[PDB]
């Protein structure tokens, strides 16, 4: 580790500043030192790692779209042949997502996940492992493809069981959550009925809930729902 | 796309 | 160099790909790749070039100013100690920019400019050379920050004689060379008359010559004519 | 900051 003689304290600093200068793939690389250093996550500490990642890696999804669609269009019937270019270049975007999205994994393997007793940590990392195999099955062509399917949905329904009986249904982590395996559903396990319901069932258990909030907690619920809302808006 | 975060 | 293995002509299909999945930093690396097959640049593979470092510099710099900022304010009366972090992540960002521009500077001296005979493609070079040393100005602090205004200064005097001698005065080349000239005028060497002297004759020059030219020709001539007249607005 | 291309 490049980061192992830092300080945490120090890389937990840097994260912040690399935030604020929106070089998230410095931020990515601090935070994975942090998390190196054996010691767990804060919340603040575990937002600033899945901002980080979720920022790099978005960035590598987006690029990767644009490259297969380009890819797709060279591989219609009246497409002029340009080699192996596009191929080779989707590839190396394709190569270095995974290589990330592993990345992410295996700091939540080794040992995150493990050391998380707590509802809100042990679901929030559950949630991101569902994330990045969610990731890795965008991508995914192969023998492996169903096995990288399911490693999300394990990940996603461990983390849902453990959020519905630990947390109340406006929690953001439980939102979140619910959000993204409502879009594993969609895009990922052809499952759109199952994506509608969930997104439907956890938008209504939450505003039932809202009358329990804070001014504060009502913002934070309400901007989440809102996302449960428009993805409903989008299938319905 | 949808929503996710 | 890694790119020594893949052919000229994917180097420059793949920096193409690469800017349409905005990813600059593999366009950059596809177009060094590129340039150090040691063949001569066309006026669409120069334009490649530029792009690709311009944005992966102009990221650096921006992070490198919001550094800078949170810096200086560490460095006011009244704030709290915070330890060398801001400094050594601004270093950090400052030495890649630096790279960066030791990088660009050295394929223009080995071996573009050289063999650039044509008034628009030696221009074009030494304006890119009078712009990576302007970036490394704006971060030098050091013994060598006069001779590296200097080598800017000196690499944009050169392509404006060649530029005034062999180019019309609404060429989009002379234009973006005028435009730039006059920044570090304003920004580099104190000197904000000079500056506003430049963009109002480089304007006013153009502004005369726009009848000579297709309605294509205009479209490109008056939009970089509009940004000396936005610089001109913003410094009187 | 002012305009440069
Ligand atoms: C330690 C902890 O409890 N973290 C949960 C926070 C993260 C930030 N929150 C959000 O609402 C946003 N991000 C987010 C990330 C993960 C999950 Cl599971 C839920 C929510 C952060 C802001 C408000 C900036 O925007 C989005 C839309 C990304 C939600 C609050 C709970
Ligand atoms: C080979 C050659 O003749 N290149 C000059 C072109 C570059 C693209 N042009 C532009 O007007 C823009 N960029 C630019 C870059 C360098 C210089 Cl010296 C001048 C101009 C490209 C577009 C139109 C996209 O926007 C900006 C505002 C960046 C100007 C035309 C001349
Ligand atoms: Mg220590
Ligand atoms: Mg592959
Ligand atoms: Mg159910
Ligand atoms: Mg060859
Ligand atoms: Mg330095
Ligand atoms: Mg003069």
């Amino acid at each position: 580790g490049a980061m192992g003689s830092m300080e945490r304290a120090s890389l937990i600093q840097k994260a912040k500043l690399a935030e604020q200068a929106e070089r998230y793939e410095d931020m990515a690389a601090f935070m994975k030192g942090a998390v190196e250093k054996g010691e767990e996550l804060s919340c603040e500490e575990r937002n600033l790692l899945s901002v980080a990642y979720k920022n790099v890696v978005g960035g590598q999804r987006a690029a990767w779209r644009v490259l297969s669609s380009i890819e797709q269009k060279s591989n219609e019937e009246g497409s002029e042949e340009k080699g192996p270019e596009v191929r080779e270049y989707r590839e190396k975007v394709e190569t270095e997502l995974q290589g990330v999205c592993d990345t992410v994994l295996g700091l939540l393997d080794s040992h995150l996940i493990k050391e998380a007793g707590d509802a809100e940590s042990r679901v929030f990392y559950l949630k991101m492992k569902g994330d990045y195999y969610r990731y890795l099955a965008e991508v995914a062509t192969g023998d492996d493809k169903k096995r990288i399917i399911d490693s999300a949905r394990s990940a996603y329904q461990e983390a849902m069981d453990i959020s519905k009986k630990e947390m109340p249904p406006t929690n953001p982590i439980r939102l979140g959550l619910a959000l993204n395996f409502s879009v594993f559903h969609y895009e990922i396990a052809n499952s759109p009925e199952e994506a509608i319901s969930l997104a439907k069932t956890t938008f209504d258990e939450a505003m039932a809930d809202l009358h329990t909030l804070s001014e504060d907690s009502y913002k934070d619920s309400t901007l989440i729902m809102q996302l449960l809302r428009d993805n409903l808006t989008l299938w319905t | 796309f949808p929503a996710t975060v």
